[PDB]
RNA sequence: UGAGUGCAGGGUUCUAGAUCUGAUACAAGUCGUAACAAGGCAGCUGUAGGAGAACCUGUAGCUGGAUCA
RNA sequence: CGCUAGUCAAGAACGAAUCCGAUGAUCAAGGACGUAGGCUGGAGGAUCGAAGACGAUUAGAGACCGUAGUAGUUCCAGCAGUAAACGAUGCCUACGCUGUUGUGGUUAUGAGCACGGCAGAAGAGAAAUCUAGUAGGGCUUUGGGGAGAGUACGCGCGCAA
RNA sequence: ACCAGGUUGAUUCUGCCUGACGUGGAUGCUAGUCUCAUAGAUUUAGCCAUGCAUGUGUAAGCGAAGCGAUUAGUGAAGCGGCGGAAGGCUCAGUAACGGGCGAGUAUUUAAUCUCUAGAACCGGACAACCUCAGGAAACAGAGGGGAAAACGGAGUAAGAGCAUGUGUUAGCAUGUGAUGAGAACAACAGUGCAGGAGAGUAAGAAGCCAUCCCAUCAGUUAGUAAGUAGGGUAAGGGCCUAUUUAGACGUAGACGGGUACGGGGGAUUAGGGUUUGAUUCCGGAGAGGGAGCCUGAGAGACGGCUACCAGGUCCAAGGACAGCAGCAGGCGCGAAAAUUACCGAAGCCUCCAAGAGGGCGGUAGUGAAGAGACGUGAAAACAAGUGUGUGUAAAAACCACAUGAGUAACUGGAGGUCAAGGCUGGUGCCAGCAUCCGCGGUAAUACCAGCUCCAGGAGUGUCUAUGAUGAUUGCUGCGAUUAAAAGGUCCGUAGUCGAAGAACAGUACUUGUUUGUAAUGUGGCUUAUCGAGAGCCGAAUAGAACGAGAAGAGUUCAGAG
């Protein structure tokens, strides 16, 4: 190819999107920009699926060369932006907040919060750096950077940002007996406490979990978000609360358990 | 023109390979810069992604260190007395990275006079600079950078070059 | 050409075998089915949970087996074509019904047709003037038309089911 | 015409050969055995006679049809 | 040097193996000289290109085992 | 960096050719009758001569022989 | 491979409380032997006898039969590489019923070990018959309806055939 | 998970031919209604008339002429900015960075995000405008004004490389320095543009593993294999060059030749298999054949430029133009493939945009390639028509109600295999039929016809490839005394295969956890009258990361032989 893609087929777009086959071969291709492409979503699919509020393109113009939505605390005029997870969404008239999670099937879902909720965003620390002026530095998984932060915050540990002055607020760190949160893998969407970290040299570690409901699950570190500061979470979760049931247990739990 | 793909070259084992491409520009070279001694010519060369690189056609200067003493100056340069890739390039004097020059001494002489011990540390030193010599070999690529930059011998190195120099 | 859709029927190897060509003439006459193809569609049909009863009953987990059992004995019972008293939760039982599941015959998907079903219910004098009264939109289930004869009837529609008279 | 080898084709039905004439177009088809062989009685013969002036030689013998003209 | 690496590969419709082999040639620095030579066993660490055909650098070795120059009793017992 | 084009060669695939020589099919033509019965000299395998043609003759072998003696 | 003596190397089997310790099975490529007839050079030449020549027999015999006759048939130094070179049954290694008869050693004289012949049985097989019973033991050669064809072209060996 | 007919006067075997059944193309005859898919791939990557497929402007870069004005304004020729490197078409070439799985460097990246973040003066032209005015056309001249966020210079911040300290390695210190810039504007209340550091997207180069046929192709290679040093590139590297070392690859098939877009997948199938993949997704290559190239963040670009070779077009003869393996369409070639149709709507992409563009895409028309559901009467009482409404971008079809009525089957067969007539008339080894076996010489259930039956049925016959039949290719699973088939005998390398006893170790081996699959397929549930269809769910192959078990395999030992 001569030079950069520009088209995105229909059958090719992420799983986690969640759009119907059948209508249409194109999909929209999101700009470049905070999240990776794999781990977002355009806002076009948003406001037209996720939350109805347009159902043609005429109207999807409208609403934001009007200046009507607000993401992370700015006013955006792109169509094609992405939005990642823990990622507060909001109209300021009627006053309304949301947050970006995954249902337990790993889709994408819109959940509406309280004007307290809307003031904190999660993510985690990627890597240090000093710059020019001997200036320190830190960075986060969303293409954040952070100017004079407390020096001890270590890489892999995980941040609460206060969204109104874009400075870190807390740390948490991986440790036994802390909430995690799944964001990819055989899991995603499932929420846990964990049981035991095995280290390994020169290779992710492996991360060991009971769920609320009893379950042992592990994974790699790479997929987990830490959520909270020791005991409980920081922010709030789903209305089912990251369970998840194989077709077998739903069987017993609707017909009831096989008797001798 | 010039190219760095490895399209026209045999395998390992000694077989020919056919060609499934015509030539890209992504693996295009260009011609050699023969950066010769005289008065400063240097062309500027718009390179990949916008970017500019700088090429020496002819250097009349450079700049030169001296590591003991710590301290660097600016002089001429005369001629080129060794080159270790090949003999010809030294009798038509082109400049390259590790080539053994001719330079003026007479700044060097000035400062390093200057220590009462100079003459018991390095007395082959002393004695070239005595006799109007002073050697040195130059570090950057003028091809690319677009200039000549180098140290001073001293010790061991004078000891070692002296001998590829003489008849 | 290779194209959306499934094929619904399988050719028989011999075209002229005596023992299959009797059995089957039988079938059609006593049916009033319109040609081979509505015979050997039901055929097809009823091969199908006779093989996912074969493959339950020689699984080894017990997963698999406790999940599927459920749904295929649930299936057959709505369709009003296994009739027997299943009970779940009791492992003995499930395997005995799925044996009883083995020689289920294509006449139980028969008489579960909407053709069939019409005459059975006294409310035509052959299976002929059914297929008559289903064409030609006198029959009607819920308050609505059925145009189409091979309609397969659940268990409990029977209360439904109405005829008119005619446009005339 | 696809190769400009010449062939003997046979002419299949109860009048057939009344219905071609020298110079005319025919359109020519295979016996049905596994390779290129003969069949039944016809010694050496590989090919067999379909269509003439564009119209079925079946058409033509039973008089259903007629020539082109 | 040349280093030859030994596997087997399935051929599913036999349901038997076959034997392959591999050669690869490396970089030996002269820290090793006198120490490694011919049937002698070798771990290499991959880098980037160093020629047309040149990958890996031998970082250590395993030397091809003696237990022992067996015990000769004394003739006094 | 090189398109095109001179002049010699090769490598492949097809095709022409006076004349010679195989094979196959020849309803039944001409000359004999070599094999199948101890087929009228028991047959056959190797090798070497000879001959209108099947074949005949020397030498060593075999029974699938007309002899389990 | 068949007369008698003398001489020179190596092998098989048997008896037994000898020594070493995995040195082994089968085999593309490569190498050595191979009746007879044939070929290159020397020695020799009794008997027999391709070719060639006659006498008979026959329609005709060029053949069969008889008379005669040459190359060959023998030896030394080599080339060649084929046979119904067949028990038409590959080589190691197993598990397997009885009676009888041989050959060579050894013997508690009861028998064994190696190499054979014969006659039944049981299994096997399309039968005839059985080197063919039982069997996912190992390794090499090899066939896939008749013909054309073990023929054409190319290649390797050979003095030629 | 299946057989049948055919060597004989009969029999039992070996063995092959033929029938019976899926699927991809071609074709004969016949054809009522509605729904879902798909169409010049096979032969010539052959040749092309015509029309279309790429352009974009705000309150907010510069604004000439014209119109008009108490020294206002307007409305815009050109310039600048951003795109034209994506998508669409095809499979020629390539046995290979062409393909699968991991990893993130030795690299460059306009837009976009987060943090940060800007005191600068001067000068000409180019295009349009104005006056002449050339040329058959295509296309151009003189002369004179005049702008920019366009362009070139000045100062000035900044600043590559080199050397030494200190912190791998950023950073900081010191010495030395080539180079060397910069956008604001509007208020409907915003939109831009300079520098850095990190992200994000896209390439370039790399690691491992798998890949077709011929031995009547056995030796191949000399930038070839390596080393030291330098040039070159965005970057590692024989990528290229100088002097030294002789390597590298082969019977476990090198080298040569023939052939091929590769996967996800498709067809058949009890199991083990055998065949195919131009063709909705991913990646690669091309634009008549070869080769060079400017511009740009990115092309060795062809709806850009330049030259040759093969072909064309227009001329006033001096010159000019052009490339449908885009969408319709034409000619050829063949046994082989649709309309020079509508589109401010759906899905997406492009711009300076409350708007403009798109043959990309959607909508219908055409055709028995494929796949669903139903008509052709009932015993009292039956499609297809028509009109309104709906439906859509506008339509047609579909569906609702209301009117008329009484229309609607063919293809192959009837001696055996193989379902169904020794029926009647012609013909007499003729004419014909017959996959195979076989019929006909005047008493033909087999030809040519009439009449009755059979089979499937809006469908049925034929030809051609392939899978099955087939244990006639044999791993599972065939044969070699006489049917086809054990080398004349030894030695022997590569190759394949190899005691008992006591111990040992973990790379194969098996298994856990975690990764690895959009579509298709598999197990399900829910909504279109029903059924294909559509929508949502769950698990999954090969391949890779880290642990575990030690029977078999492997290695060692000798108070074992």
């Amino acid at each position: 190819v001569r030079g950069p893609r520009k088209h995105l087929k229909r059958l090719n777009a992420p799983k986690s999107w969640s759009l119907d086959k059948n209508g249409g071969v194109f999909a929209p291709r999101t700009s470049t920009g905070p999240h990776s492409m794999q781990e977002s979503i355009p806002l076009c699919l948003l406001l037209t699926r996720i939350l109805k509020v347009a159902s043609n393109n005429k109207e999807i113009k409208h609403i934001m060369k009007n200046r009507l939505i607000t993401v992370n605390g700015n006013i955006r005029t792109d169509s094609r932006y992405p939005v990642g997870i823990m990622d507060v969404l909001s109209i300021k008239k009627t006053n309304e907040h949301y947050r970006l999670l995954y249902n337990i099937a790993g889709k994408f879902v819109l959940h509406k919060i309280t004007e307290e909720e809307a003031q904190y965003r999660i993510a985690k620390v990627t890597n240090k750096k000093v710059v020019k002026g001997n200036i320190p530095h830190t960075y986060t998984s969303c293409g954040g950077s952070f100017k004079y932060a407390d020096p001890s915050i270590s890489i892999g540990d995980s941040v609460k940002i206060d969204i109104k002055t874009s400075k870190i607020v807390e740390n948490s760190s991986l440790e036994v007996g802390k909430v995690v949160y799944l964001i990819k893998g055989k899991n995603i969407g499932c929420l846990g406490v964990i049981t035991g970290i095995e280290k390994r040299e020169g290779t992710h570690d492996i991360v060991n979990i009971v769920d609320k409901v009893g379950r042992n699950f592990s994974t790699i570190f790479s997929n987990i978000l830490v959520v909270g500061a020791d005991d409980n979470p920081w922010v709030t979760f789903t209305k089912d609360e990251g369970i998840k049931y194989s077709e077998y247990e739903q069987s017993i739990k609707e017909y009831g358990p096989m008797n001798e | 023109g010039i190219s760095r793909s490895n399209r026209h070259k045999r395998k390992e084992t000694g077989g020919k390979k056919g060609l499934h491409e015509k030539k890209r520009k992504n693996n295009c070279g260009r011609p050699p810069s023969n950066t010769r001694i005289g008065e400063r010519r240097v062309k500027q060369v718009r390179v990949r992604g916008g970017n500019i690189k700088h090429r020496a056609l002819r250097l009349d200067t450079g700049n030169i260190a001296c590591k003991t003493h710590n301290f660097t100056l600016n002089t001429s340069i005369q001629n080129v007395m060794y080159h270790p890739s090949n003999n010809e390039f030294m009798r038509t004097n082109i400049l390259t990275k590790s080539a053994v020059v001719k330079i003026n001494g007479q700044p060097f002489k000035h400062e390093l006079e200057k220590d009462q011990q100079f003459e018991s540390k390095d007395p082959v030193l002393f004695d070239n600079l005595r006799k109007g010599n002073c050697y040195a070999i130059i570090t950057s690529r003028p091809g690319q950078v677009g200039m000549a930059d180098g140290y001073l011998l001293q010790g061991e190195e004078l000891k070692f070059y002296m001998e590829k120099f003489k008849k | 050409v290779k194209s959306k859709g499934i094929k619904k029927i399988v050719v028989p190897h011999r075209p002229f075998e005596r023992e299959r060509l009797v059995s089957e003439m039988y079938i059609v006459g006593k049916y009033g089915l319109r040609n081979k193809r509505e015979l050997w569609t039901i055929q097809k049909m009823c091969d199908s949970f006779k093989l996912r009863a074969k493959d339950l009953l020689i699984t080894p987990d017990e997963k698999e087996f406790t999940l599927s059992s459920r749904r295929l004995l649930k299936k057959l019972a709505e369709w009003g074509v296994f009739m027997e008293d299943v009970d779940y939760n009791n492992k003995q039982s499930l395997t005995n019904n799925l044996e009883k599941l083995l020689d289920l015959a294509p006449t139980s998907f028969l008489e579960r047709r909407l053709q069939h079903r019409i005459f059975d219910l006294g409310l035509a004098s052959s299976v002929h003037q059914a297929r008559a009264f289903i064409h030609a939109r006198r029959v009607k289930i819920n308050g609505s038309v059925v145009n189409k004869p091979g309609y397969l009837v659940k268990d409990g529609e029977d209360g439904f089911i109405e005829v008119v008279e005619s446009k005339r | 015409v696809r190769l400009n080898k010449k062939v003997i084709a046979y002419v299949p039905h109860d009048g057939g050969l009344n219905q071609i004439e020298i110079n005319d177009e025919v359109i020519v088809e295979g016996l049905g055995k596994k390779g290129c062989r003969s069949k039944g009685d016809i010694p050496g013969v590989r090919f067999r006679v379909c269509k003439v002036q564009k119209v079925s030689l079946k058409a033509l013998v039973t008089k259903k049809k007629e020539r082109p003209a | 040097i040349v280093v030859v690496k030994r596997y087997l590969h399935y051929v599913k419709k036999y349901k038997r193996y076959e034997r392959r082999y591999k050669n690869v040639s490396v970089h030996l620095s002269p820290c090793f000289k006198g120490l490694v030579n011919v049937g002698d066993t070798v771990i290499c660490g991959e880098t980037r290109p160093l020629s047309k055909t040149k990958r890996f650098v031998v970082v250590g070795f395993e030397k091809k085992e003696i237990k022992e120059k067996k015990l000769k009793m004394l003739s006094e017992i």
